[PDB]
């Protein structure tokens, strides 16, 4: 109701500026990779393969851009990205996302783990092998 | 970017300032590749092999002068 | 374009409201130091495609809107 | 006992910070990177000053040799060769790049004192006959005589190399031939250590910068060949044991599976660039 | 004293390059794994003026002792 949305603006750059903030901490924490991430290590004590873990590390990573998302059209109305700064933050996120499309690390890993499939993964041929 | 790459020069002799610069510079460097570029990658090669001999300038003259 | 309209914004103590010649409206700030509107209305039939020699903000703080009336012939809040 | 010198050749990490570390750090960037051994003077510490001196990298660093081999330093010279197992073909001919820049300062520094020239070439024919006896004829020796040594490390990751790609006793013969050829060419001897292993190194520096020892080639996985175990046979039954006898190309077998493995992180692709007026006239010419 | 004077021309020759330091660059990062960041400076870069500057003082330490 434009009636109500009138008055809210003030309120509304406030939680821009929130949004804003934790996005850019997402930025910053995942500009800094997996592998140097010390989440791996401690994923990796709780006994994951490191790709499952750098996958699991970028699903979440993204399910939280997505919660911010959603934060930030139900505050700035579903009218969002044509808001002045909702189309910022649109393709900033999408950027974001579309840097976070991991089917090609299970892809090229797939290939890798194929090439030791090729005569490894079933080596049970000698149950008792000579030594 | 050419402010801090023409201010490398600039604050004579401190890691910490230098090492400050750099991050600024790369912080613009991420956000050229959010929103991807072409070759980014390429252009850095470039930048670098720049940034290097700014450095080891400041450097041997500091070195001469230390 | 040639802004053959301009005015400030109503509570919008940085922005600078536009008409222009082609018939976009464009949105200037001042803070954000880019000499290049932000916001271009497009050249949309829905939007204006002919001068608009009279664009304007019309209420108070929630009585507001922004009202386009281009030489077309056009009123577009 | 005066002021002794050594003069290790640092190669591209293969341990060689670590090397001083296990023996006893700031930081390797800079090559030259000096170290001062002062240790037990047989009875106790009378500070046996053996200066070392650290090199790495190959951007004209003969001056820095300079400020590490003087004109009287020449006795106390105890020059180590230290390479890698992570990377053994680099060591192989690695070995020959570090010897010849050393062969240069020979003819670069050594040049003016020509009274060793005469007097140390007959020192070595003395002191090289000394190389073999009470230890435990002729062989293909070289130029190079003064105290002189070849060390490798980075040989605890034998079972790692076969697990990759070594698995073959050819792999293992040939490399000990050519290393143990090196050496006894080279006037010097062949030593190996590893990560928490062989403190071996003092016994023969101590021994010669002035404590004997009893040799090993037995192991295998771990070798030591003090100056003097060598002969031109032994070794040539070692790669004679199905190792391709004397290969003058196996040199690229083993400077072929990790050195020519290949490239993951490479970015040579040329991508893309266009032009405008280009673009324009051509569609002018597909305008019909 | 002459001694000390040797490794303050030691540090003399850091002009061995003569005002260039061509090979000034010492480092390198792992293979690819996951990364926005595509383009870093250089991990052979940021750290080597502290590097130099420290390494300097560094064989300054081990000749006094």
């Amino acid at each position: 109701r434009p009636h109500i949305r009138g008055a809210i603006r003030e309120y509304q750059t406030q939680l821009i500026q929130r949004v804003k903030d934790d996005i850019e901490s997402l930025h910053d924490k995942f500009k800094v990779q997996y592998p140097q991430s010390q989440a791996c290590k401690m994923s990796h004590v709780r006994d994951l393969p490191p790709v499952s873990g750098s996958i699991i590390w970028a699903k979440q990573i993204d399910r939280q851009l997505t919660a911010y998302m959603k934060r930030v059209e139900d505050v700035l109305g579903k009218g969002w990205e044509n808001h002045v700064e909702g189309q910022k933050l649109k393709q900033d996120g999408d950027s974001f996302r579309m840097k976070l499309n991991t089917q090609e690390i299970f892809d090229d890993w797939a290939r890798k783990v194929q090439q030791r499939n090729l005569g490894v993964s079933g080596r049970i041929f000698t149950i008792e092998s000579t030594r | 970017i050419d402010l801090e790459v023409r201010s490398l020069e600039t604050c004579m002799y401190d890691h910490k300032t230098f090492s400050e610069i750099l991050n600024r510079v790369q912080k613009a460097v991420d956000d050229l590749n959010l929103h991807s570029y072409s070759n980014l990658p390429i252009w850095v090669n470039k930048l670098d092999m720049e940034i290097e001999r700014i450095l080891g300038v400041r450097l041997q003259a500091g070195l001469r002068a230390w | 374009s040639a802004v053959m309209s301009a005015t400030f914004a109503k509570f919008h103590p940085n922005l600078v409201v536009g008409g222009t010649y082609s018939g976009q409206i464009v949105l200037w700030d001042n803070r954000s130091n880019k000499r290049t509107p932000v916001q271009r209305t497009p050249l949309s039939a829905a939007a204006h495609t002919h001068p608009v020699y009279c664009v304007n903000v019309v209420g108070t703080q929630n009585a507001h809107n922004l009202i386009s009336i281009s030489t077309d012939g056009k009123i577009c809040s | 006992p005066s002021g002794k010198n050594i003069l290790v050749f640092g190669e591209d990490g293969s341990g060689k910070t670590t090397l001083m570390t296990k023996l006893q750090h700031g930081k390797k960037g800079r090559g030259l990177e000096y170290l001062y051994l002062s240790v037990h003077d047989e009875d106790r510490d009378d500070h046996t000053r053996c200066n070392v001196w650290i090199l790495d990298g190959d951007l004209y660093h003969k001056g820095l040799l300079k400020f590490a081999v003087s004109a009287e330093s020449l006795p106390e010279t105890l020059v180590i060769f230290v390479a890698d197992m992570s990377r053994p073909w680099t060591v192989m001919e690695s070995l020959q790049k570090w010897a010849s820049v050393l062969r240069e300062h020979i003819d670069k520094m050594k040049i003016p004192p020509e009274k060793m020239r005469e007097l140390e070439r007959k020192f070595v024919k003395d002191f090289q006959d000394y190389m073999e006896p009470e230890e435990g004829d002729n062989v293909l020796t070289h130029n190079l005589g003064i105290p002189v040594l070849v060390v490798c490390t980075k040989c605890d990751a034998v079972s790692v190399l076969e697990k990759e790609h070594d698995y073959r006793d050819e792999h293992l013969d040939f490399i000990q031939s050519h290393l143990r050829r090196f050496c006894l060419q080279y006037g010097a001897a062949l030593i190996y250590t590893s990560v928490k292993e062989e403190k071996n190194l003092d016994l023969l520096y101590k021994y010669i910068v002035h404590f004997t020892t009893p040799a090993l080639v037995v192991e295998k996985d771990a070798v030591f060949i003090p100056a003097g175990w060598d002969n031109e046979k032994k070794i040539a039954i070692l790669h004679e044991n199905f190792t391709t006898v004397k290969p003058e190309d196996a040199y690229e077998d083993f400077i072929v599976k990790p050195p020519v493995r290949k490239l993951v992180h490479d970015k040579e692709l040329a991508a893309e660039d266009e032009q405008v007026f280009l673009m324009k006239q051509q569609s002018l010419l597909a305008k019909q | 004293x002459x001694x000390x004077x040797x490794x303050x021309x030691x540090x003399x020759x850091x002009x061995x390059x003569x005002x260039x330091x061509x090979x000034x660059x010492x480092x390198x990062x792992x293979x690819x794994x996951x990364x926005x960041x595509x383009x870093x400076x250089x991990x052979x870069l940021e750290e080597s003026y502290s590097a130099v500057m420290g390494i300097v003082s560094e064989v300054e330490q081990y000749v006094k002792v």
